[PDB]
DNA sequence: ATATATATATATATATATATATATATATAT
DNA sequence: ATATATATATATATATATATATATATATAT
């Protein structure tokens, strides 16, 4: 979303470590007076005057002055490589103990900034859990949070590049090793590189080529031309969607059945399906018997449960009308 | 040190995901997301997305703004880090 | 914020259907009839609408849902009438715009059942135009045509305001969508399309599906660059070692 | 080199834990059959706990099986793994493969489906212990909170003023009794899910809009008539 | 006796052709790759069965031949049963060029990753700018149309050249790049402190440089 | 040993009648639910037929097995297919169980109500049955 | 009517014919501890009424396991029903399933 | 170690000619009598030799070897164009019946190109030289000198072989067929063969 | 400027080898 | 006279390697 913003603002245009012990050493003093200020606890002033001016603005300051100094470092072993790179242009072979010298001390350097880093890392990390612990003795301390849950990452961050870093150079270390041992030893003297510039330049003046296998590709059969199917369909658009209803009359009975069996619940007298099922389906025609049935027994199971079910005794199907229906079920006594 | 509004809204943009970054590291593989997302904004295209990424990413390079690290590993086999000169231009603002 | 809606679904030149707009529902859409009626072919439609991927495309039926059955065919081709068919969706965005994605789908004439798919967007279409006409000529007394890919860039270049896009490949359409508000998640490589088709193939044949509680670790949890960079860095180191040891 | 990723590990899954659990109170007690609620259980695995401590402490110890020239780093990592915690008794697969698998932090974690089935408290969700609505509501469930995760997680990339469509899909629906549906029905709608269904009879007569679908055949071909339906009348 | 390897094929070389690398290598090679340090696994398969190779290989009238910085190749015949061909002469100023930043230490800083704009810079530099874009266009005179002619005809040299193994793209990035070993066969005109006009004539006569 | 066996010499396939085509192969893939299932009845009802054919000249000749068959998740058929599905059981003399949650409600032969509750800390069943109706 | 271990496989409707996913066969959950019968009654064409049946049992250990033994009872009265030869209508609540 | 017959057949003097043909794509017929036998007997050991670079080697009914590419194939692969499976077809065509009494079994450059202009559509030509190109004198000279580069690379392939001389005279091979179609009973080759070109 | 060829990666289905668990008949201790 | 341990056979399903088809990027050539 910054880019509207930039848009319409529309403008336009010390690597001693010492230095990093005494900001480690200023930065635990700090920390640990704020964690012990937190811990001790006080009202909403109290808590802000102990953990949100001091420590927010000195720790946010002074982590970021440990970043620059790790960026000014970053800025030195740009230009350690770039002095390297010069020197072996202007000494060929003479400058391999240079270099080897000039890679001892950036790496002993970087080393000695990793050391220094780990030093503090972990105790400030515990000081900075700990104001987590402290921070929740208030409900308005929500942004303290922030900055502990900010607070963490720089360091760690700070800590990570701290090896990244090294990481980083041990690898490019290498390489210049590589390079003296690959581009100088079998050009000691360089006479083949001043030659082969030459010959860049005056290539011309003697064109030559090489030559190199080039055996023929194994020609194929073309797969089969895909061809679509094209026929201009037509055809009758749609009209107006109709509309169709649905029937409550099952609504209208079941509610009917459900009043007209809410009294046996309230009562807890005892179900009987047969009789019950026998009484109530001569309200209807035939044909309309079974979506009662149905219903009713829906209607019946959900009050209480019937005993005899763990007796053992199967029930018998009772007849519940003309026409031979049947029913089978125990009397509902438990409700 | 010459930052057009492009080359100046890239280095904000560079700047928020560093400090919104986990490790504060930054491969090219997201700069050159930033800057077609940027580029994308102000709604212009002198040439591809690629080679105009390219040339401001060089430019701030050369102009002291960015510090280039190579790693094959990393997505895009290159890590780029703000300069002291290029934290002091994007926090002047923010 | 107001979620973006699917307002409709339209179907040309289907089996069955000719040229059929259901609109759907804030919330819930449900479509009933007999064994056949041809339910499951609007959600074929749907989803080849959403993933014109073939690959991943493959209608089996409910019963045998993930089961092998060596018909060699996705069923889609058989769902589509000869000529020329279309499959869209009408999409009304947290921006309240309204965007036309859609498919032109076409059998591939041989003795394969094979498909042919070409995905396209249209943005800024007016309220009052419906993609039922849209896509179809009336020629002749109220017997319309369904009009071919050139023809309907013909007819929407013609109007004024409404941007036509087709692609060349379903990424940039998936990236489009995205854009739109369409799809929650960017599918920029070939797996996550496998893993988004998992997703509403599960949900289609609904319930359990056995690849995604399988991989429930890879379809939650993120993946993660660091741990694979410190991983990659003790194989540098153990490969050191070795050479050193050799 | 082994202690940092070992450390990496860990940090990584603690904040994936972290971030489970808290998604996790986002599910509201879903009644399908006699599953009463949904629950992811994210745990570090102990097998692969041992695994980590062993690197990050004691790598030394087993350089032996780290520097053979007959294994490779994968191989080495699945033959360190078969050598503590031996009790696993991983199957036939290859150790090259299961090596790779160790390579992936979320492995690590122990990442399952439980249901409040009953009064049994939180089971293990197996497809071989459920009825059909169960599993369709537990299915349901996971792929809601998956795609809530997939919007979060591109949160950052989408514009602050977009929220992209939701919709799924459910064929079939007739194996889904009216309790079943009307708990799908207030899920979705609590979660702004869009749902086309599917059945051979009207299922849902009373909630969002619905379709009748009627073949014909007609002059040797097919046609499908659609008639929008109503609740009342 | 019969059914015995020996009675038709040494059996270090038939051993060599049933290994599972023989394939991959042997395409590789007749397409014309060059074999250097980086391919770990073909270089030691060459190594340890090289003469079988160059006796094999000796077969089509063509010579299996490591050069002295260790990367093999083949160089065919006259009457070669494989196909020859010439590099073109851009291609020997790309490949000239890119022996230069093997052995440059000023891009050291690069650590062997390079990208296309970086070598046509260094081309142009050493080269003579309007005079070598006389071939991408015998019109040219500056035209910034024909330079990004030129631009595109230097990425497909080194596309080729890729193919040649003289160069790598990266595992992710094909706009980046890391040279090879193999490259100092663009120096062979120049290995030897000799006059240029003899060492052209031993070299075409070997066969490995023809004249254009 | 393949070719040793006669019905290796056979093909054997299933069409159906599909709408206004002609007999086309059955394939899973281009059949709804319904069709699939009904024809998977046939095929299943054709082979207990077969098995019943082959197995009776080593039979009493006044024996004839049982035949029954299940349905589980019946509600996926429409009402037509269920009454041809009863009509080709009861014409095959063939028993069927068939299991729906409440959707149909077929009105020829046994219907049991099943609900589950809780008493006593024990899961049960409570059971009702019905038949006759028709 | 099939007491194999090796076949009988509860899956889930959904998932029909999928890989196993877990290593339960389903059955087992399926039963309450103590013991268990399941039992059909047939009428043959003879008529003579046949009572196929199979006990099982939660096989107690480290697995969730069953046990099957099946048996057939030929010769009983049409009057009694198999509710009542497999449980005892002891004076409790609940009748008792005998082994 | 290897097979003992693989090893045989590759030590024979005739490998190394046979097998740069072979991975040129060039096929082998009865005409080439020494290499014919040689791969009918030694078939059973190239075929896997050739599969162990994903490629097969297949004997067609006619009885001509030839080396097919699987996607995966280890020997760089390419694709004929339109025009030279149109070509490929026009020849098989005239691998005729009555061509016995027409040519004699040798054909002519002017033949080849009749058949093409009167057989082929006006819009394929177009598409082979150039989709605005209509009935041209610089386009027709185009479409020669075309139709005689795809005429030498099918020589490549052996399917044409050139009578020796710088003219464009030559003879079809019984490869060709591989362009053919499949022959059912009672089928009219001719019929056939001109309902696949049209 | 765009049609077309080429290399690479992924998903998907087939076919084969193999370990696991169960069922059946026999051997041998109780 | 019995029940448990062994050997045999079988189906299950688990995993690997293979081969196919599709999408993609992108580098060439008119
Ligand atoms: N690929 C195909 N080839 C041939 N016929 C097909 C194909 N796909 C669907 N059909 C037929 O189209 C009609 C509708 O099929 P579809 O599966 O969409 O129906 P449905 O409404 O989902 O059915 P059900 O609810 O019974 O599953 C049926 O006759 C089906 O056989
Ligand atoms: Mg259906």
């Amino acid at each position: 979303e910054l880019v509207s913003w930039a848009r319409k603002n529309d403008f336009s245009i010390e690597f001693s470590t010492l230095r990093l012990s005494m900001q480690l050493s200023i930065v635990a003093n700090e920390l640990h007076r704020a964690a012990e200020a937190a811990e001790e606890g006080g009202d909403e002033f109290h808590w802000h005057r102990n953990v949100f001016a001091p420590l927010k603005y000195s720790v946010a300051e002074i982590f970021d002055s440990i970043d620059m100094s790790q960026r000014l470092m970053d800025e030195q072993q740009n230009f350690v490589k770039e002095d390297i790179a010069a020197l072996l242009n202007q000494d060929w072979q003479a400058a391999i103990a240079n270099c080897e010298q000039l890679l001892s001390e950036t790496s002993g350097t970087l080393r000695e900034l990793q050391d220094t880093l780990e030093a503090a890392g972990d105790k400030l990390q515990a000081n900075l859990l700990r104001i987590q612990d402290a921070n929740m003795g208030s409900g308005g301390s929500e942004l303290v949070d922030k900055l502990v849950f900010d607070l963490q990452s720089k360091l760690d961050r700070i800590i990570s590049w701290g090896q990244q870093a090294i990481d980083l150079w041990i690898g490019y270390d290498r390489h210049v090793h590589k390079f003296i041992r690959t581009a100088i030893d079998m050009d000691k003297n360089r006479i083949f590189s001043q030659r082969l510039r030459q010959s860049v330049q005056h290539y011309f003046d003697n064109p030559w080529t090489l030559t190199v296998a080039n055996a023929e590709r194994l020609l194929d059969m073309r797969d089969e031309e895909l061809a679509l199917r094209n026929e201009e369909v037509t055809g009758e658009l749609p009209l107006e969607l109709e509309y169709e209803e649905f029937s409550e009359i099952n609504d209208q009975l079941a509610a009917m059945i459900e009043k007209a069996l809410l009294v046996y619940q309230q009562e807890q007298r005892p179900l009987d399906l047969g009789a019950v099922l026998r009484d109530y389906l001569a309200q209807h025609p035939l044909p309309r018997h079974f979506d009662v049935a149905r219903i009713l027994v829906d209607q019946a199971v959900r009050l209480g449960v019937a005993e005899a079910d763990f007796s053992g005794l199967p029930a018998e199907w009772l007849a519940i009308n003309d026409y031979g229906a049947k029913v089978q079920a125990h009397v509902i006594d438990t409700y | 040190i010459s930052l057009p509004v492009e080359r100046l809204a890239f280095l904000m943009a560079i700047a928020v995901l560093n400090s919104e970054r986990l490790d504060g590291e930054m491969s090219e593989g997201e700069l050159i997301d930033a800057f077609r997302e940027v580029c994308k904004g102000f709604e212009q295209t002198a040439e591809s997305v690629a080679v105009r990424a390219n040339n401001a990413i060089n430019d701030m390079v050369r102009q002291k703004l960015l510090n280039r690290f190579t790693s094959e590993l990393a997505d895009g086999n290159a890590i780029y880090r703000l300069t002291p000169l290029g934290i002091s231009i994007s926090d002047y603002y923010i | 914020i107001e979620r973006g809606k699917f307002r409709s679904l339209t179907l040309v030149n289907w089996n069955g259907f000719f040229a059929r707009t259901f609109d759907l529902d804030e919330l819930v859409t449900t479509l009933s009839g007999g064994n056949g009626a041809g339910k499951s072919t609007t959600m074929a439609a749907f989803v080849t609408a959403l993933i014109p991927d073939l690959t991943l495309l493959h209608f089996r039926n409910t019963t045998e849902a993930g089961a092998t059955s060596g018909s060699r065919d996705k069923g889609l081709h058989g769902k589509l009438r000869a000529g020329v068919c279309y499959s869209t969706l009408d999409v009304i965005n947290s921006r309240h715009q309204r965007v036309v994605v859609g498919v032109r789908l076409q059998q591939v004439a041989g003795r394969d059942r094979k498909v042919d798919i070409k995905p396209f967007m249209i943005q800024g279409l007016p309220t009052a135009i419906q993609p039922t006409q849209l896509l179809t000529e009336n020629v002749g007394e109220r017997q319309a045509r369904v009009l071919p890919l050139n023809e309907l860039k013909d007819r929407l270049d013609e109007m004024e305001g409404v941007q036509f896009k087709q692609f060349n490949s379903i990424t940039d359409y998936h990236a489009q969508m995205f854009d739109l508000g369409v799809i929650p998640k960017r599918l920029r490589s070939a797996s996550d399309r496998s893993k988004f088709y998992r997703l509403i193939e599960a949900s289609l044949y609904g319930g359990i599906s056995s690849a995604i509680t399988r991989s429930l670790r890879d379809y939650l949890l993120p993946e993660n660059s660091g741990v694979r960079k410190a991983f990659q860095d003790m194989e540098a180191a153990l490969r050191e070692n070795r050479i050193t040891l050799e | 080199s082994s202690k940092s990723v070992a450390n990496i590990i860990r940090k990584t899954i603690q904040r994936e834990q972290n971030r489970i659990r808290m998604l996790n109170q986002g599910l509201q007690a879903v009644s399908f059959g006699q599953v009463r609620g949904v629950r992811l259980n994210v745990n570090v695995r102990e097998s692969h706990a041992i695994l980590l401590d062993v690197l990050s402490e004691q790598q030394e110890q087993h350089q032996d099986l780290f520097n053979s020239q007959r294994l490779t780093f994968s191989e080495a990592m699945a033959k360190l793994y078969q050598r503590l915690n031996p009790q696993v008794d991983m199957g036939q697969r290859l150790p090259q493969t299961i090596g790779e698998e160790l390579l992936d932090y979320r492995n690590y974690l122990e990442l399952d489906v439980e249901v409040n089935r009953g009064s049994d408290g939180w089971l293990k969700a197996e497809s071989g212990a459920l009825s059909t609505g169960e599993a369709i509501g537990t299915g349901m469930s996971i792929l809601v909170m998956v795609v809530q995760s997939w919007e979060e997680e591109s949160r950052r990339l989408r514009g602050k003023d977009i929220s992209p469509c939701r919709l799924l899909f459910l064929d079939q629906a007739a194996r889904l009794d009216a309790k079943s549906i009307a708990t799908l029905f207030e899920l979705c709608e609590r979660l702004q899910m869009q749902l086309i269904i599917a059945a051979p009879e009207n299922i849902s007569p009373e909630k969002g809009t619905t379709y009748k679908l009627v073949r014909k055949v007609f002059k040797n071909h097919e046609h499908v008539h659609v008639v929008g339906l109503r609740g009342f009348g | 006796s019969s059914t015995h390897i020996e009675q038709f094929m040494p059996v270090k070389l038939a051993q060599a052709l049933a290994n599972s690398l023989f394939p991959e290598l042997d395409s590789q090679l007749r397409a014309g790759r060059h074999i250097g340090i980086d391919d770990l696994d073909n270089h030691a398969f060459l190594m340890d069965f090289q003469e079988q190779l160059e006796e094999f290989y000796a077969r089509y009238n063509v010579e299996l031949i490591r050069a002295p910085e260790g990367f093999f190749y083949l160089r065919p015949r006259s009457t070669t049963l494989i196909p020859r061909s010439v590099l073109s002469e851009l291609d020997m100023m790309v490949g000239k060029i890119l022996c230069y930043l093997y052995l440059s230490p000023e891009r050291l800083a690069n650590q062997g990753i390079f990208t296309s704009q970086e070598l046509y810079e260094e081309l142009i530099s050493l080269a003579d700018e309007g005079k070598l874009m006389k071939f991408v266009n015998q019109r040219s005179s500056g035209s910034d149309l024909d330079k990004q002619k030129l631009q595109e005809k230097v990425r497909t040299t080194l596309n080729r050249l890729r193919r040649l193994g003289m160069v790598y793209f990266l595992p992710n990035n094909n706009n980046k790049f890391t040279i090879t070993e193999a490259v100092f066969r663009f120096g062979a005109d120049v290995r030897s402190g000799d006059d240029p006009r003899e060492i052209q004539l031993r070299m075409i006569r070997d066969g490995e440089a023809m004249p254009v």
